[PDB]
């Protein structure tokens, strides 16, 4: 059946090249390149975890004979509350190194030659406001003792916290904002949703004023709002033998919020 | 509860040859139970933490197989064919690889232990007591999950061709 | 005796179609098949449990021998002060998954890889705002990390609770909103209630104007006291060996509240 | 529908170029230039609130990809009784910041450090004499300390606050007067709210000298009469079917006044 294949794509997560991820990947490359330690902040849904999750994929390891993999970018994000063995623990799990026994020290031991083991460059903490208070000390002592640009990751919580600690405020002073979408950028994100993410059969005009007023005043300029919005919409109207979004169904999904 | 549910447990098929440390690595990690909370699940307590090493002073018991069959669905008598036969001779420390069974099939054999067995004749390939690209020991083979040499980071399959 | 079964009977709980009831049943499975995480939200005793118990049972599990068991809706009330420990041992324990001790760490990987392997959809968590607001954490990973619908589901003590952190709040804005009873829809209840729910020799007439004008002062329109009034004046009316519920046993009984 | 339609717009609200909004762009302009604080002053309904909203609307923030944005006017209205805590939220929150749960003294900080970086040239703060008396000494720190221009919007219950302090008296000296229309100017407002605001089918002809009289009795020269009268006005003309205002019209809505 046509309809469950659409449902199932409708359901699932896509990547979009919008220009916010770009500014992003840009600027981690200078801080990558300039080895410099920073923070990316921002409200939540604005699409910093897709657009760092999109960096580490556009530098997947490398490997050479009889050597360890070397691993450029390294993308963790922390459990709630995280202590700092849990963070050497999520560190070695991604470079799939294992440690089964060992102190606190021990572990951050391993964590050190595996990390300079594997050569990496940038460690990107994503939610970093998840570490607890101590373990930003540990993050200070990976940044300073090995030389990678740490990026911590969060929003406005993530500010409030390494407002606490002058030495994490000190190294991690350098910071870039993902701001909301607002204007004919919005718009142009929308059409960009209409053709690079729902495909439907026949087109929406979604673009349209009328369109982008309800939109806009269900949306708020959040990109996470804009996705699960169009992507509920799309499949009520598929299920309702819609080939498009109708105004009334994106009106029945706009009332909700 | 989910209605109609039977109480489960995340199970394992035990590979042909499999040893009795590498079956219970794979049902730990398919669980991600650590090696003492197993045997507080069987009852038997930190003994399974001792199998895993071939510590076998000693052998794994009737009572302690038939325990460890009820928290793993596999009978006591295929357990006991995770081990040496009666009689025949193990050694424990020199953990021994042959590297081509492993890109077939990724398990650790308990017949690589006997005393007696210095080829797989499957292969006729003389089988590794260690890496051969950088010397190192294997592990215990509760603890092989990457299926590589946990120094140089050599995948087990390709060891195959550094031997005899 | 008759009379201790009707007793038996009455004392009990049952569930009733209403359209309050059809009408989450349905927004739920658009949310389902959405995969869209969402709120359930209503004043206290108006059915909200009742209805999401019963989309519970609407799809049951299926199993085989010797595998996870699928089971598309997991339904958890937390206790009070639920940390993320004892939320991991609700959903396994609702799946009936056998370890019941271990690390929070592998309480959270064994919960996720039983949400996996059980091909799980929709979480649907009651008295939501019983979560501690650091394990409202683990309840946005389940849903990022998994493609799984979570509703959170309490009184306006949980809208709230949502607003002290806004990633949740972004996440869980789409809402349903539970109402009373109120006027021909009550009127509807109170005969659906007799014929149904009571089952009495003699039929009550509590459809009719002064019954229901009672009943309307009584009950508020709080289903929860509509079904506790009407199973104990019942109770009361069957004791003395009426046939049906009386007017003097009826006001008896709306004197208490 | 045609009346539908024209009624909802009739009922919103609209921005005319009227020329004491230019006089006062002009002055901020001067004031943020040389970013001198200052007070405007003028009677209720004499058209404040808009023209102060029309300047931040050409002021608006400027985005410089992943930078924060280079916000040059703020404008809040502060909430009755407005509490430091509250006018640091209130700035927060229009620089796109996420006020994080801390003391006074963290929101202070948080909003020095934004009020920075974003650039603000000038605060404007509407119905300042809400601000508690223990408020004006943060806005005088806001003035002080960085270089903005802060502008105190109010009634002349603005300029008899000010002068219970010497300190906030001295500071505002410098002052623009909002004042009512009156003669040709109003004449010219009255042709204009006929040809841009209310746009009927057909001409209401009120620059005539028997519309004139009713509306200058009725408006006092408060564009905010103007604007509610003539609406108000044009609503009850059109649900009539008449296709413009009329004198009986006109003359039934003055009359309640
Ligand atoms: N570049 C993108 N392409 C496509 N969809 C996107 C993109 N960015 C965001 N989205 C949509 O918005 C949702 C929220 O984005 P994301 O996970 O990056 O949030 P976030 O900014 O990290 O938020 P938070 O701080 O709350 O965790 C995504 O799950 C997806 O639905
Ligand atoms: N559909 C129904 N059929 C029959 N009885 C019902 C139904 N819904 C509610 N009731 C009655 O009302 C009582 C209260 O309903 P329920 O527990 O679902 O309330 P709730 O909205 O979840 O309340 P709270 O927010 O206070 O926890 C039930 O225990 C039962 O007696
Ligand atoms: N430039 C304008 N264009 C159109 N309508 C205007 C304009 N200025 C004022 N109005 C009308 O007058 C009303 C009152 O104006 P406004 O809200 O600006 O008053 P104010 O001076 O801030 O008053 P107050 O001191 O009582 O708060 C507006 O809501 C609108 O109806
Ligand atoms: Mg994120
Ligand atoms: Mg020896
Ligand atoms: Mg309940
Ligand atoms: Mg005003
Ligand atoms: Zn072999
Ligand atoms: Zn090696």
């Amino acid at each position: 059946e046509w309809l469950q294949a659409e449902i199932a794509r409708l359901k699932g997560k896509s990547i979009v090249p919008l220009q916010q991820v770009k500014t992003l990947h840009d600027w981690l490359d200078g801080k990558r390149k300039a080895r410099k330690s920073c923070r990316v902040v921002g409200e939540s849904r604005t699409g910093k975890t897709v657009a760092c999750d999109a960096y580490r994929y556009r530098h997947k390891p490398q490997q050479e004979a009889g050597r360890p993999p070397t691993v450029p970018v390294v993308y963790i994000r922390p459990h709630q509350k995280c202590g700092p063995k849990d963070l050497f623990k999520k560190i070695t799990e991604y470079l799939k190194y294992r440690v089964t026994k060992g102190t606190v020290s021990d572990f951050r031991d391993r964590t050190i030659e595996v990390l300079k083991g594997c050569g990496v460059e940038m460690l990107i903490i994503d939610e970093a406001d998840r570490l607890k208070p101590e373990t930003f000390a540990d993050v200070r002592d990976i940044a300073e003792d090995l030389g990678i640009a740490v990026v911590l990751v969060g929003t406005d919580r993530l500010d409030a916290v390494i407002k606490r600690d002058e030495q994490v405020l000190e190294r991690f002073r350098a910071h870039l904002r993902f701001g909301k979408l607002s204007g004919e950028d919005f718009k142009n994100t929308v059409e960009m949703w209409e053709q690079m993410v729902l495909k439907l059969p026949v087109s929406s005009n979604l673009k349209s004023k009328e369109m982008l007023r309800i939109l806009t005043s269900a949306t708020e300029g959040y990109i996470g709002r804009l996705d699960e919005i169009l992507r509920e919409a799309a499949i009520r109207s598929l299920s309702r033998g819609l080939k498009k979004i109708d105004k009334a169904v994106l009106q029945e999904v706009a009332k909700e919020y | 509860e989910a209605p109609d549910v039977k109480p489960w447990l995340f199970l394992i098929k035990p590979y042909e040859g499999e040893s009795l440390s590498h079956f219970l690595g794979r049902f730990r990690r398919a669980n991600h139970l650590s090696a003492s909370g197993l045997g507080t699940l069987a009852g038997i307590g930190a003994i399974v933490a001792r199998w895993e090493r071939f510590h076998f002073n000693p052998r794994p018991s009737q009572q302690e197989l038939e325990a460890i069959a009820s928290v793993v669905e596999v009978d006591a008598q295929r357990l006991a064919q995770m081990l040496p036969p009666a009689g025949v001779g193990m050694q424990h420390e020199p953990i021994r690889l042959c590297g081509a069974c492993y890109a077939e099939s990724p398990c650790h054999r308990i017949e690589w232990q006997y005393k007696s067995v210095w080829k797989c004749d499957r292969h006729q390939l003389k089988i590794l007591a260690k890496c051969p690209n950088c010397q190192a020991p294997f592990k215990m083979p509760a603890l092989w999950e990457d299926g590589c040499c946990h120094r140089c980071r050599m995948p087990f399959a390709e060891m195959a061709k550094l031997q005899k």
